[PDB]
DNA sequence: TTTTTTTTTTT
DNA sequence: GGAAATGTTGAATAC
DNA sequence: GTATTCAACATTTCCTTTTTTTTTTTTTT
């Protein structure tokens, strides 16, 4: 699972954050997360290096 | 006071010895009368080089038209049918209008024939009175003296009114000391408003019975205050005004007069014709946005029962509005306009919703979702709710919000068009205001007054379809101001492009004489679409011929004989000079460390801009050094993109340092001129450079931009022979009116950068004219429909200005625009006949490849442009081919999306009569003309131009995405559209079909022509029509009678069939649960019936299949549908007589 | 446009000695003040609320003296009768003192003179065409209705008698047709009632 | 309205001017201008709305 | 409304006002009321009130 | 017949 | 919460 | 108005351009 979640500080409580919720809910499930700004270049094209990094992680 | 009797003994046959340009204009307008007739309009583009007599030629033509009117009025005064033929001189800038009027008056005063004056003093006074100038209202007021307007106020008794005299006193008091600028803007604003109010007052004073009789001094003062009155009186018929004023119109005492509504018989000289494209576009972009929800609700509410007088003056007007009332009632019922509208669910406050649509295809919505439209009767609201659709699947099911907005736009524009038609039926232009007011007041629609006034001057597959006649619409859906529970759909429209406006002027009857050196540049961003104008005007678009072009070329050579006199044009292409720039920078700051540091610190260049600045600065400095080291060139002009004003002072000091260094090294003093702006030339006149070259010794560098050096600015200077040396020579074979002047002799040309139109003004905040560019490119074929739709999407989503430029760069329209800039630059710098013995042209090397591809006809090029092109080429992909590919895709996707809408409307019961008629028209056109020899007018988008005559291969999913169609030999192996692939030859060999086809006029074979039907037409319409006609052809001769399937279930079955002696209703379908659903739908309305499914072509040996209502096989007596597999044998076209006999045997068992 | 107008006003203000200059400056300043308050009320209406504090807050309170009254920082106002009847702006909207007179203490100098001033203010309302007004009311109230949500409770009941009266009026007087005079020359002299 | 307190000061007056519409010679408008209350009605409305009014003038009760 | 005019006089004055009326004739209509005299005394009472604004007075003040 | 000069504010 | 690996600011220390 | 040590988040790269790089106008309201 890749969970495109918002920035961690902008969520005021742990249970509001999708991160730290499905992480404790699905205790036996591989997880990976990302922010949705972190897949654009400065011209807006998809950033392939990010998706290779996500896949290898 | 002078009268027309002064010309009684005037010799109208004596004319000055005409130039070849005058002869060319006269010959072209003679031929126009022969070909198109007397009352026809025309468009004559004249690619005349400015500086070789362009303005004199235009004004001499204008003067000849003035004398023709005098001769006609003297000769035909006894007829009484007076026609004061209007002549206009329009151009975009105020100063050019004023200058042209001044030059025409000067030409009247000083023209001579055979050494004798053309006109006497009284004749001169008569002609100069026929000419009028129409500025903006503020400047019109500030021209008039206090005596004139006091006379006007006294004569119209407005002097008694308190507010009128208060404002006039304030304006006068400002006018006494208006030297200050801020005083000037304030005075201009108040003068405009006061002129508006005052003219309103005389207009209401004049319309009624209290009409102040105007004569004598009051008439003169009024005509001075309102020059348009002289046109109404018939005392003047020549008007000098700008394009914006021409589009807006001018007042007289009676009303506002719009020249666009009265173009019949007018002659309209437009200077700088190709600049007027974007001027007209900016005038069209300024329309007031309007709310479609409010508009449709008001139209529906007021058209419900309000009606007109039923008097003789309202004949046939109610019938015009009758269809619109029915449509409004149906629309309000369907979309529940009793309720208001609101957004439900997804937050509209974080972002409103933007919808783009060209009214034909390429629809784009800013919402990622499928915004649908739901009527909640538990509440009383229409809710724009958001299904969670993703932005990527924009080709999904068509939502409801877009349909609602499109239909509302259609109804609104229909109302405006019906208003125009009703105004014409009510009535030639004083009736217009009264007609609009009476119609709007009878219907209680006075709130639409401004919309009708603003828009008045400005079944589709069967029509000539084009963007220029259609335009575009962008609608933003946002919360209403002050409320949080109601939504408005404010819409901004372009109903026509500037090319459409120009073609409308020509169709209305105007003879338009468009003069510009680049009048036929091959770009649609920076010029009118002449492909569209040639399609629409035909041969009313005049063109000077090859012999005429050769004569003009010879005349231009005789005035610019460089070669026989020894003038040489030297061209260099400069690239970056990094070492040269670095040495200069290290000389500028001797004790600094590195030249990169000098650039960063002392010049103030960020790390991002360093490479770009090093590129454009090195070329500029290399050109300047080569200019200074030259022995006798005296006048350089750099043309950059940026201005070198005080905002870039750190670079100006470095450039000044280098200039001083080279002036010392080569021992010639050079005076630079930084920041030659529009402002600089308004403040410090350009004659400062001229005076400097007239009095001082040495060289001169002038820094400017392409934008700064626009049309009408003359950079020539007065020659003082003591300073010039012997480097000036005269290149004209015959010289007259000596007045020694010369012009520029070195120039640097940077590559023009920001070429997409972008005004950045307030009115450009909606980005409408940024969609006009993508849609005009797609019209031309410069973009694939895929690229145009994607660019439209990114423009909706908010696009960087940089990225729009990159999208523009890959068209060949871009390169034609670049060459249009370069050709206009060197053209404006050549305005005299005294030249150096050498002229240097330094060019950015990024312009080399672009200029290498100039391949048009060089007969009318300027000498400098020829030199640039030849030098570019000497160091050495078709555009029409790429245009053919793109236009194949565009005509495909256009028909693909328009057939889908038409079928969806037919399946929406009831089927409207117009839709059925259009369906039949399309099928009849395709049956009669599968291919056409010339590009058709009325059905232009059923066809595509193929590279091979009569056939073409294509690849594309006919029910998938229309962006992914390819076409000619890009696809070697794929589907193929040809006469063979529809089996027309087998169909026409049959002895029953062929008489039917020859009787109906249908084509028995495909003509080998370039225009062939699009793949959507071939697969979805042509084959079905062929099958239906073949089946009807065979069965009608076996005693079947064929009549139309009615509107309740139209297009579900091709034809109702009636056999003689059988009374059970029969239905025909020609080529399971869906078919059973159709079965239930028909039998619900018409009871038990027989349905026939038959294929015209196939194997006749395969047996006939009998099915029930559920499409399950059964006995013939129990069957409800008969499935005839093959009516005509596919091998030899014999009739399947056994199958038809078995069918009629069943029909007897009914 | 804001910078252009403000700079023009400032340059006009730079000398402003001449009376007609003063008149022009007055009109321009009035219109520009109207536009500027319209805009800042827009940005304060939406979610993009500019937080006023310190120097900026004092600047707004100087430009909009009514903002001090809204903020609770000032509660004594000196203004003319005409301004009192018209109301004054704050950063949100226009505040009308007449709609919020509960608990107010109001000192009126030369009270009997204010009869004529109030009358002059009441005379200046805009006239309205009754035919157009009744036809618009009848046309729009025929089927248009409001949301039927808790924020619109008991409001449609307020309009129900008026809708019935509008339909009966339009039936009796035949408002499908427009109105015109017949016979005697209306243009010779209009009718006044 | 006879079952209510009747006074000019809170009924005011109406002046209607019937003329041809602007630009048309076949349609008439009814341009009405109203006074819905007198200044005394406005002053009494302020007092009824809860304002304490301190009217100072040497001729306050002329 | 005040009772200064009879309804007959008020309606005649309204009729003459509608048909155009000279200010001198409207003023003549007004002069017949006692409201006019109260207004006259109001004008006079303020004129001497606005001119009595200090406590230093002559031995003789002349009112003409 | 009676017999004038004053004013504010938004647009 | 792209990763690792490099790198700099601010803060506490603090001699 | 200190100097030195050090722990915490920024930044660039990545199966290698972010892309192109501006000034200019008329008219009514
Ligand atoms: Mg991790």
């Amino acid at each position: 699972n890749i969970l495109i979640v918002g920035n961690k500080d902008t969520y005021k409580s742990d249970e509001e954050d999708p991160y730290q919720v499905y992480r404790k809910k699905y205790q036996d499930t591989v997880f990976q997360s990302c922010y949705p700004e972190r897949l654009w270049n400065r011209q807006g094209q998809p950033n392939r290096h990010v998706v290779e990094v996500l896949l290898k992680e | 006071n002078v009268s027309i009797e002064e010309f009684t003994h005037f010799d109208f046959q004596l004319v000055p010895e005409p130039s070849p340009l005058d002869l060319v204009i006269t010959e072209s307008l003679k031929n126009h009368i022969e070909v198109n007739g007397v009352k026809s309009g025309a468009l004559l583009p004249l690619p005349f080089q400015t500086g070789i007599g362009k303005t004199y030629t235009a004004l001499n033509f204008l003067l000849q038209q003035m004398l023709e009117q005098v001769r006609s009025e003297l000769k035909e005064e006894n007829t009484g049918k007076k026609s004061k033929r209007l002549l206009y001189y329009v151009t975009d800038s105020v100063d050019n209008v004023v200058s042209a009027k001044a030059d025409l008056l000067k030409l009247i005063e000083k023209q001579t024939v055979k050494g004798e004056p053309r006109f006497t003093l009284e004749q001169q006074e008569y002609l100069k009175a026929q000419i009028v100038h129409l500025p903006n209202q503020s400047e019109q007021l500030l021209q008039c003296s206090d005596a004139v307007l006091n006379d006007v106020l006294i004569g119209f008794n407005l002097n008694a009114e308190r507010d009128v005299q208060a404002e006039w006193s304030a304006i006068s008091g400002l006018r006494r000391h208006a030297s200050n600028p801020e005083v000037k803007i304030s005075l201009n604003r108040q003068a405009g408003y006061f002129y508006r109010n005052l003219i309103d007052r005389l207009q209401k004073k004049q319309k009624g019975a209290d009409r102040v009789l105007l004569s004598g001094s009051l008439l003169a003062s009024v005509e001075t205050l309102l020059p348009g009155e002289k046109i109404r009186n018939g005392s003047a018929h020549v008007a000098f005004l700008t394009t914006s004023k021409f589009l807006k119109g001018f007042h007289n005492t009676r009303s506002r007069y719009s020249p666009l509504r009265d173009l019949s018989g007018a002659v309209l000289i437009i200077d700088e014709i190709d600049k007027q494209n974007q001027v007209i576009l900016s005038e069209l972009c300024k329309q007031q946005a309007q709310d479609l929800i409010w508009a449709i609700r008001t139209l529906r509410a007021n058209f419900r029962d309000h009606q007109l007088e039923s008097s003789p003056r309202y004949d046939k007007i109610e019938d015009l509005f009758e269809p619109l009332r029915e449509r409004l009632e149906e629309f309000g019922t369907n979309w529940n306009l009793a309720f208001a509208f609101n957004t439900e669910g997804a937050n509209l406050n974080e972002r409103p919703v933007r919808l783009f649509s060209d009214r034909s295809f390429t629809h784009v919505s800013s919402a990622t979702h499928k915004l649908s439209l739901k009527s909640d009767f538990l509440r009383r609201k229409n809710l724009i709710f958001s299904d969670e659709k993703v932005e990527g699947s924009l080709i999904e099911k068509h939502g409801l919000l877009t349909r609602f907005v499109n239909e509302a736009d259609v109804i609104y524009q229909w109302f405006l068009g019906t208003m125009r038609k009703a105004v014409f039926q009510y009535w030639l232009e004083g009736t217009f205001q009264e007609a609009v007011q009476s119609l709007l007041t009878h219907f209680n629609l006075q709130e639409f007054e401004s919309a009708v006034y603003e828009s008045f001057d400005t079944n589709k597959l069967s029509s000539s379809k084009s963007y220029h006649h259609t335009g575009l619409k962008l609608v933003e859906v946002a919360h209403n101001q002050g409320t949080r529970d109601t939504v408005n759909c404010k819409a901004s429209f372009l109903n026509t492009s500037p090319s459409g406006v120009l073609a409308d002027m020509v169709d209305a009857g105007a003879v338009i004489l468009g003069i510009s050196a680049t009048a036929r540049a091959d770009t649609v961003i920076h010029n009118f679409d002449f492909k569209y104008l040639n399609e629409r005007l035909g041969n009313k678009l005049l063109s000077l011929s090859r012999e005429q072009k050769q004569r003009v070329n010879n005349y231009y050579h005789s005035r610019r004989n460089y070669k026989d006199n020894g003038v040489v044009l030297t061209v260099k292409y400069l690239n970056s000079r990094d070492a040269f720039l670095d040495a200069l920078l290290e000389e500028y700051k001797p004790e600094a460390r590195s030249s990169h540091f000098i650039l960063n610190h002392y010049l103030g260049i960020a790390e991002s801009e360093q490479a770009f600045v090093r590129s454009w600065l090195s070329k500029l400095l290399a050109s300047i050094k080569a200019f200074i080291s030259s022995p006798d060139n005296r006048y350089m002009l750099s043309l950059l993109n940026r201005t070198l004003d005080t905002t870039r002072q750190n670079i100006n000091d470095f450039i000044q340092f280098c200039c001083d260094k080279w002036a010392k090294e080569f021992n010639v003093k050079t005076k630079t001129f930084f920041g030659v702006n529009a402002d600089w030339m308004r403040l410090v006149g350009y004659d400062e450079i001229s005076k400097h070259l007239n009095t001082e010794l040495g060289k001169v560098v002038v820094f400017s931009t392409y934008a700064s050096m626009g049309a009408g600015k003359n950079p020539d200077y007065a020659v003082n022979l003591a300073l010039e040396g012997e480097s000036l020579i005269s290149v004209a074979d015959v010289t007259y009116s000596t007045q020694l002047r010369s012009d520029i002799d070195s120039i640097y040309l940077e590559k023009p950068t920001q070429l997409l139109l972008s005004d950045d003004y307030s009115h450009t905040a909606n980005q409408l004219c940024q969609f006009h560019q993508i849609l005009s490119l797609q019209e031309n074929g410069e973009l694939s429909p895929k690229s145009a739709e994607n660019w439209c999407r990114q423009q909706l989503m908010g696009m960087s200005r940089e990225r729009s430029l990159q999208q523009y760069h890959q068209t060949s329209d871009y390169q034609s625009a670049v060459r249009k800039y370069i050709e206009q630059a060197v053209g404006r710098a050549g305005r005299t006949s005294l030249k150096r013995k050498q002229i240097l042209l330094f060019v950015d090397s990024g312009l080399k490849e672009i200029l290498a591809e100039e391949s048009r006809d060089p007969s009318l090029f300027s000498h400098e442009y020829v030199a640039l092109v030849n030098k570019a080429k000497s160091a050495g992909e078709d555009r029409a081919v790429r245009r053919l590919f793109n236009l194949a895709q565009r005509n495909n996707k256009d028909g693909m999306l328009s057939i889908k809408a038409l079928v969806h409307r037919l399946h929406n019961q009831p089927a409207s009569k117009s839709d059925i008629q259009e369906w039949q028209d399309i099928r009849t056109q395709l049956l009669r003309y599968p291919t056409v020899a010339f590009q058709p007018e009325r059905f232009n988008r059923l066809y595509l131009q193929s590279m091979t005559k009569g056939y073409y291969r294509y690849q594309g999913n006919l029910d998938g995405d229309p962006n992914s169609f390819e076409f000619f030999d890009r696809v070697p192996y794929g589907d193929m559209v040809s006469e063979e692939d529809c089996s027309l030859a087998t169909l026409v060999q049959n002895q029953y079909v062929r008489p039917w086809f020859e009787r109906k006029g249908f084509a028995c074979s495909w003509q080998k022509e370039a225009n062939v039907m699009t793949p959507i037409m071939f697969t979805n319409i042509y084959k079905g029509a062929l099958g239906e006609q073949a089946v009807e052809a065979v069965l009608t001769a076996f005693d079947f009678t064929f009549e139309e399937v009615p509107n309740s279930i139209y297009e579900r079955f091709d034809n109702r069939v009636i056999f003689a002696g059988i009374e059970q209703p029969i239905w025909l379908d020609s080529k399971s649960e869906g078919y059973s659903s159709k079965i239930a739908l028909v039998e619900e309305e018409f009871g038990p019936s027989k349905f026939i499914y038959v294929n015209a072509l196939g194997d006749t040996s395969k047996p006939i299949r009998y099915l029930n209502s559920c499409f399950v096989e059964t006995s013939p007596q129990l069957a409800k549908v008969i499935e005839i597999p093959a009516l005509i044998d596919d091998s030899n076209a014999d009739t399947n007589r056994t199958a038809v006999q078995e069918l009629i045997k069943w029909l007897h068992h009914s």
